[PDB]
């Protein structure tokens, strides 16, 4: 009757967006270009041109409608009441790994993109030559650090 | 930036100005995340409702700047663009969900006292810093008031992160997990906001654990500037970090 879990399990036939546009084929070239750098959940089967929710969009299922950024649309499925919400330190979802690594035993931040042409910047980023590197404070950063404490 | 102050020299060395070749014109801000990649807001490059669609040859990135208008030869570096990547699901038709873009520079740039990249958050940094009440800093050369004042020099303002239910109720526009909001509440006394022309610029937080500056947001959108009961909205950078890494690694 109603779809649960933001329609992440949903196996239906719907192939038209709320704006009556026809879903492009998930297997299509232009749809694959757009999928190329995205983070898709395997338990979500990209069948044909059917409204699916691969990325776990809070808004539910959707499909591409054409080949440029932003050319997609949600599909009007009837979802369930699902009474819960995320607050400023709540919503997770796996981010900045590959396959639960763990091994990182000569550094304790875990910096990310690999050193070839990722390019360079990483080890030192976010430390200012005229401030952190000189041991000087800028005139208003104290305001920021104090907001953490009280 | 409304109700901000002039930046100090080298205070935000990752700040980038995106600039139209012809006619010569500031478009937006941006941030340097490495020697050859720049982060910005997608709507600075692509917003069909305003007939806006800039390609690589239309634009310049200018790094190390302070003056809005002066050509700061020997301090600033001007780089051409190799490639633009707009988030494939940047939702311009609705609410600017996933308002983010990456730009690859023609050649890497050398760092200096004035030119230096910002860090991107890890999950742990994002979890501890991204909380209501905590302040981050926003910079840019955008309007000084809702009803324009262009600044002569880079502006900076410190603003607190706002609870999500308060963000949600402040606007009719649909807010998502890919955004957060910041600014003072009416009856908190202090004022401040980003404005048009500031889009793309970084919302940054200085970590108490390692003292590095992390870019947590990108100036995205708002309704006016500095209105009571309204808050600026920022692209949640961590929540789109996987897309950032994938674009960069697959290059
Ligand atoms: C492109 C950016 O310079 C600018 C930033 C405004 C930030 N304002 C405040 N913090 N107060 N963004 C915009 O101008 C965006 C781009 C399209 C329209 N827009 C808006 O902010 C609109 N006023 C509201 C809006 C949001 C989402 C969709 C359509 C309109
Ligand atoms: C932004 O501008 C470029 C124009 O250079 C557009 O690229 C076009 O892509 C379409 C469809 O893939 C082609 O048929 C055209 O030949 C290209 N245009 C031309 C003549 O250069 C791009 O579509 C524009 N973006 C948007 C959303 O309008
Ligand atoms: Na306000």
């Amino acid at each position: 009757q109603c779809v649960p879990d933001r329609g992440q399990q949903y196996q239906g036939r719907l192939a038209v967006t709320t704006h009556g546009l026809p879903c492009l084929a998930w297997a299509s070239a232009q749809a694959k270009a757009l999928s190329k750098h995205q983070d898709f959940n395997s338990a979500v089967q990209l069948v044909e041109n059917f409204c699916r929710n691969p990325d776990g969009d809070e808004e539910g299922v959707w499909c591409y409608v054409a080949g440029k950024p932003g050319d997609f649309g949600y599909c009007d499925l009837n979802y369930c009441e699902e009474a819960v919400e995320e607050e400023t330190g709540d919503g997770l979802d796996e981010d900045s790994d590959r396959a639960i690594e763990g091994r990182t035993a000569t550094s304790e931040y875990q910096t990310f993109f690999n050193p070839r042409t990722f390019g360079s910047g990483e080890a030192d980023c976010g430390l200012r030559p005229l401030f952190e590197k000189k041991s000087l404070e800028d005139k208003t950063e104290r305001e920021l650090l104090e907001s953490y404490i009280d | 930036i409304v109700e901000g102050s002039d930046a100090e020299i080298g205070m935000s060395p990752w700040q980038v100005m995106l600039f139209r070749k012809s006619p010569q014109e500031l478009l937006c801000g941006a941030s340097l995340i490495s020697d050859r990649w720049v982060l910005t807001a997608a709507h600075c490059l692509l917003y069909p409702p305003w007939d806006k669609n800039f390609t690589e040859n239309d634009l310049l990135v200018r790094i190390g700047k302070h003056s809005r208008t002066r050509y700061e030869r020997n301090i600033e570096k001007i780089s051409m663009l190799e490639k633009i990547y707009i988030h494939p699901r940047y939702n311009w038709r609705e609410n600017l969900d996933r308002d983010i873009a990456l730009m690859k520079l023609k050649k890497p740039v050398a760092f200096s006292d004035y030119i230096h990249p910002v860090c991107l958050p890890d999950r742990e940094t994002a979890a501890s810093l991204l909380q209501a009440g905590y302040k981050g800093r926003v910079t840019g050369w955008g309007n000084l008031k809702e009803t324009w004042g262009q600044p002569s020099v880079l502006q900076v303002v410190n603003l607190p992160i706002v609870e999500r239910p308060v963000c949600k109720d402040s606007t009719r526009i649909r807010i998502t997990d890919n955004m957060f909001c910041a600014g003072y509440k009416p009856d908190e006394g202090k004022r401040g906001d980003a404005c048009e022309g500031d889009s793309g610029g970084p919302f940054v937080m200085k970590s108490p654990f390692n003292n590095r500056w992390y870019q947590m947001g990108i100036v995205s959108w708002g309704e006016g500037c500095d209105r009571d009961g309204k808050y600026g909205f920022y692209t949640h950078v961590f929540r789109l970090k996987k897309w950032i890494q994938k674009v960069i690694d697959q290059f």
